């Protein structure tokens, strides 16, 4: 179900931690986005989120 | 007869404003999408773009409802038009299209009365229909 | 030698800076509130600067060693290039808005004083902002792992 | 009959935009599937879970996701974003014995 290992290329290995390696992935590009306004002056975000 | 034909004109004039305003919208909304994908800048330098470009995008969707409420004129003859947002002929030294009304020279549509009319001759009421005005209602003002 | 400058960039400037005194003549008339003059100044500007961007590509040869290193994928961006031969364009006032008046001198032409000056505001926010940032991923990663 | 009674006026109508006919904006008269969207904003994930299912849940957080991240130029595989999204979805609340 998982399907091939995108480091290897062919079908995942028994026993391999795909947990963990996607959350790195999910969080390795984060401090590319866009965030939050962090100084906090202004009125509250969430309509020009 | 003369009614409809007014009628006609408004129409077709408000639906010149949700023509202009249909434009800046794309205009921003592509923007908007060059900036999140790529930007060449500071981090900063580069979500502090995308803030006022939804901001803008946020702006121009509150107001693509009901846009024009109605049409007024001054004493001189020059015909003012009344809505949420003021929009500008770039091409044409800025002419106003379309008075926020907040603005200060709008002002008279609400204060102007027959007893103490502002320099202003004949308001105008727009009924409208999600973005089609539907009908309008007129109003004398001085003697 | 290689850092060159578009020549149409003095008309384009002198055109929108026509443009933003009809704004100014407008505001006196009292057709617009501060924060949408701001914004149409803002908007004017922009296309300024998207059109100063758009003659400088015109104009490079495709052989220049500039050019050469973006177009190739190999390092940056046309944006920074633009700032350093076309014009630095709006800048970011400390509470995070931009400002009304373009840096309209590139780094080649060499910024005034006033111009500097304001663009330590945008240097400063990113310079102390970056350490915060790197926190908010932080949080998501060590969630998303545990 | 199922209706919605007090919608602001700020909010923009949902957009079908059919390619050939561009009719944008939903209108009276128009068709509807079950769950689909009437304002243009974000959908909440437990009123799409209530009234679609934990199936369609999880696809509609994964596509949210995806496209978050895609739109900034950052390319992950939905696998990924699966893996995570699993793990929401794990327990079940005991309405009755």
């Amino acid at each position: 179900c998982y399907g091939r290992s995108m480091a290897t290329g062919k079908l995942v290995d028994i026993g391999e931690a795909v947990g963990i390696v996607a959350a790195q992935s999910i969080g390795e590009p984060g401090t590319q986005l866009t965030m939050r306004t962090f100084h906090q002056g202004g009125v509250t975000g969430g309509a020009d989120i | 007869r003369d009614y409809e034909d007014e009628l006609q004109s408004e129409r077709d004039y408000v639906a010149g404003l949700y023509a202009r305003l249909d434009a800046e919208r794309a205009q921003s909304q592509r923007r908007y999408a060059a900036a999140l994908r790529e930007h060449g800048g500071t981090a900063v330098e580069r979500d502090a773009e995308v803030r006022a470009l939804a901001k803008d995008i946020a702006r121009l969707n509150v107001a693509d409802n009901g846009l024009c409420f109605g049409r007024l004129d001054t004493l001189d003859d020059a015909r003012l038009y009344i809505g949420r947002l003021g929009i500008f002929d770039r091409d044409n030294d800025f002419e106003p299209l379309l008075l926020d009304w907040r603005a200060p020279m709008a002002r008279p549509f609400y204060v102007a009365t027959a007893a103490n009319p502002e320099n202003m001759r004949r308001r105008r009421q727009f009924h409208t229909l999600g973005r089609k005005v539907v009908d309008f209602t007129d109003e004398i003002l001085g003697r | 030698a290689d850092v060159l400058v578009p020549p149409q960039k003095q008309e384009i400037l002198e055109r929108h800076e026509a443009e933003a005194d009809a704004i100014e003549r407008k505001y006196q008339r009292g057709a617009l509130n501060h924060t949408e003059r701001n914004e149409s100044l803002v908007k004017i500007w922009q296309d300024a600067t998207e059109e100063v961007g758009k003659a400088l590509e015109e104009f490079y040869p495709a052989d220049n060693p500039i050019i050469t290193i973006v177009k190739s994928g190999a390092t940056g961006n046309l944006t920074q290039t633009r700032t350093l031969a076309g014009m630095k364009g709006l800048v970011t006032n400390p509470k995070g808005e931009f400002i009304p008046r373009p840096i309209k001198s590139s780094f080649r032409e060499g910024l005034t004083v006033l111009e500097y000056f304001i663009n330590t505001h945008g240097a400063r926010k990113g310079l102390a902002d970056t350490a915060l940032r790197t926190a908010d991923s932080g949080y998501l990663t060590r969630r998303l792992v545990d | 009959e199922v209706v919605y009674d007090k919608l602001s006026k700020r909010q923009r109508l949902r957009v079908i935009t059919h390619e050939d006919g561009t009719e944008g904006v939903l209108s009276d008269g128009d068709h509807v599937e079950v769950g689909d969207q009437l304002m243009e904003g974000a959908a909440d994930p437990h009123e799409v879970l209530r009234v679609q299912g934990p199936r369609e849940v999880q696809i509609h957080l994964v596509k949210e996701v995806q496209e978050v991240y895609r739109a900034q130029g950052v390319s992950i595989h939905d696998k990924h974003i699966e893996v995570i999204v699993r793990q929401m979805l794990r327990r079940v609340t005991i309405i009755d014995s």
